[PDB]
């Protein structure tokens, strides 16, 4: 029972460790998101100026 | 023509010389966007692709 609850708690707490991660992710994915609206926008105008 | 005087001669070159001129001043004066078109020999480059 001792071992067991080691295991509860290791693996509640590694859950909550993973979420981080995907919260990570996201905010990078926003980002990289408005990144490539600037590059989209920036190839428009190459487009216009060649 | 044979029948014509010299002053005929005369005013017609006046008025031929007047217009060829104007031919001129069309060539020269006749500017878009910055650009001189009928005063150099040259090739414009138009992107109609992506």
């Amino acid at each position: 029972a001792n071992r067991f609850t080691s295991n509860i708690k290791g693996l509640t707490q590694a859950a909550r460790n993973a979420n981080d991660g995907i919260s990570v992710a996201q905010t990078t994915e926003g980002a990289l998101s408005e990144i490539n609206n600037n590059l989209q926008r920036v190839r428009e105008l190459t487009v216009q100026a060649t | 023509t044979g029948t014509n005087s010299e002053s005929d001669l005369s005013s017609i070159q006046d008025e031929i010389k007047s217009r060829l001129d104007e031919i001129d001043r069309v060539s020269g004066q006749t500017q878009f966007n910055g650009v001189n078109v009928l005063a150099k020999n040259g090739s414009m480059k138009i992107q109609v692709g992506a």
